[PDB]
């Protein structure tokens, strides 16, 4: 079943886990988007 | 019959907790530390398959 609320350590540390490339998802009229790069 | 019955335990988790569900549904490429994560939920917990 559910853990002993420790998610958030989980997905801290998921986190703090953190060469790197993006990817564009988007694009139109001079704007992108960009997935990834998760230290800009 | 387990298996079965672990998953869809473990999709009340994921409904559960949202954030976690999004953070291990990011589409990018070196998605290692995800499949940590989700070991780190129930490494003792369910079976090994």
């Amino acid at each position: 079943t559910i853990p002993a609320d420790d998610i958030q350590s989980a997905i801290e540390e998921y986190v703090s886990s953190f060469e790197e490339v993006g990817t564009v998802v988007d694009a139109g009229d001079g704007i992108a988007h960009v997935e990834g790069l998760p230290s800009v | 019959t387990t298996l079965a019955g672990e998953l869809v335990s473990v999709a009340r988790l994921l409904d559960r907790e949202a954030v976690v569900t999004r953070y291990l549904t990011v589409p990018a490429e070196d998605a290692t530390p995800r499949i940590r994560l989700i070991e780190r939920l129930v490494s003792g917990k369910v079976g090994a398959p």
